[PDB]
């Protein structure tokens, strides 16, 4: 069974240089070229470089100046790709390949590793309700959420009544503030009816900084 | 360097019938062997990208046959003969006849359905928030399509352009909607200038344009 | 001459390629 198994987000800040990991198994690792690809956001799909760690050997796109360097550790199946004096403009998903040949090029990609470039600190979000009210009704339900606000790096998760609530629910995707820390709401539909006698909580957990919160939501 | 372009770069779909997407190189991608060095990648949604057409048209085994690839040097169309819900994501085309290895800029595929309008919902600042000393006050617009949306925030009935923040969910793997969130910030001092607080909603499934808006403090 | 060369860079190093050259 072919595996391509990457290191995990990391974050990173200006001018900085990264280390991605790209750990093989389950095909002769000396013997194919190891490509790597990355995606930014607004960017499609962009290739980086490549080895053949039998010997070695490399080749780099010339767009990265010179600031890429991908290497091979044969005892332990491993290829790595390097990216140095990091910009805003490297935050990307950076993925590995296997090239299979015989024509077939990109058969076997890893999971991806996300690269956030970044000056901000680690910080826990605070928790905030989004209370119902006449004017969060709609059918016969009423619209209630959480705002998790001003935390780094990425990811939050947020869950409701401890898991018991998931229908219902969306969460949205983090946003960026100009502060450089993040922010996300996550919102649950139920009946309006019973917001008399129905808890609603929200469990908000923000591995980086340990933090974790239950913030009740009440009408108001 | 060979340059990939890809048409359209968004793609809703029907299942149960035919869709394709196209791709064009700037220089041709065939070789004096005979074979064609373009491929297509498909990533679906929270996957890596897959491998389903290698050399123009050769589908890699396991891939449903209702999957095609063909073209000329220069110009190429991947197609779907019957389109099914799993096939959904962003397709890209590939090069890999010369170095650098070049992509296309990728073509969404995203689910067709009829029109709904969004349910709206308005969320004033909590009181714990501004004790913190910062307003953030939330529009919602529930479960609807398409995702072109406008949404405009009102207070006192003036415009406000630059204190708010978007954020869309990607399409419903089961309803094929979206939903959106507007969040417009404020410091609890210029919040506590102002009374009226209005999200206006801008939407196909809208015959006019919705208002959702409360009064500060008063409800 | 038979050519052995591989057709584009991701054959470069093939077992084809390789193989071929082998046999000339
Ligand atoms: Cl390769």
């Amino acid at each position: 069974q072919v595996q391509l198994v990457q290191s995990g987000a990391e974050v990173k800040k200006p001018g900085s240089s990264v280390k991605v990991s790209c750990k093989a198994s389950g095909y002769a690792f000396s013997y194919s070229w190891i490509n790597w690809v990355r995606q930014a956001p607004g960017q499609g799909l962009e290739w980086m470089g490549r080895i053949f760690p039998g010997d070695g050997d490399t080749d780099y796109n010339g767009k990265f100046k010179g600031r890429v360097t991908i290497t091979a550790d044969k005892s332990t199946s491993t290829a790595y790709m390097e990216l140095s004096s990091l910009r805003s403009e490297d935050t990307a998903v950076y993925y590995c390949a296997r090239n299979v040949f015989d024509g077939y090029w990109l058969v076997y990609w890893g999971q991806g590793t996300l690269v956030t470039v970044s000056s901000a600190s680690t910080k826990g979000p605070s928790v905030f309700p989004l209370a119902p009210s006449s004017k969060s009704t709609s059918g016969g339900t009423a619209a209630l959420g959480c705002l998790v606000k001003d935390y780094f790096p990425e990811p939050v998760t947020v869950s409701w009544n401890s898991g018991a609530l998931t229908s219902g629910v969306h969460t949205f995707p983090a946003v960026l503030q100009s502060s450089g820390l993040y922010s996300l709401s996550s919102v649950v539909t139920v009946p309006s009816s019973s917001l008399g006698t129905q808890t609603y909580i929200c469990n908000v957990n923000h591995k980086p900084s340990n933090t974790k919160v239950d913030k009740k939501v009440e009408p108001k | 360097d060979i340059v990939m372009t890809q048409t359209p770069l968004s793609l809703p779909v029907t299942p149960g019938e035919p869709a394709s997407i196209s791709c064009r190189s700037s220089k041709s991608l065939l070789h004096s062997n005979g074979i064609t060095y373009l491929y297509w990648y498909l990533q679906k949604p929270g996957q890596s990208p897959q491998l389903l057409i290698y050399q123009m048209s050769n589908l890699v085994s396991g891939v449903p046959d209702r999957f095609s690839g063909s073209g000329s040097g220069t110009d190429f169309t991947l197609k779907i003969s019957r389109v099914e819900a799993e096939d959904v994501g962003v397709y890209y085309c590939a090069q890999n006849l010369e170095l650098p290895y070049t992509f296309g800029g990728g073509t969404k595929v995203e689910i067709k359905r009829t029109v709904a309008a969004p349910s709206v919902f308005i969320f004033p600042p909590s009181d714990e928030q501004l004790k913190s000393g910062t307003a953030s006050v939330v529009c919602l617009l529930n479960n609807f399509y398409p995702r072109e949306a406008k949404v405009q925030w009102k207070v006192d009935n003036a415009l406000q352009s630059g204190n708010s923040q978007e954020s869309v969910t990607e399409q419903d793997s089961k309803d094929s909607t979206y939903s959106l969130s507007s969040t417009l910030t404020l410091s609890k001092a210029d919040y506590e200038k102002h009374k009226v607080y209005a999200c206006e909603v801008t939407h196909q499934g809208l015959s006019s344009p919705v208002t959702k808006s409360f009064n500060r403090g008063e409800c | 001459i038979y050519n052995c060369e591989p057709a584009n860079p991701s054959e470069k190093n093939s077992p084809s390629t390789q193989y071929c050259y082998s046999i000339q």
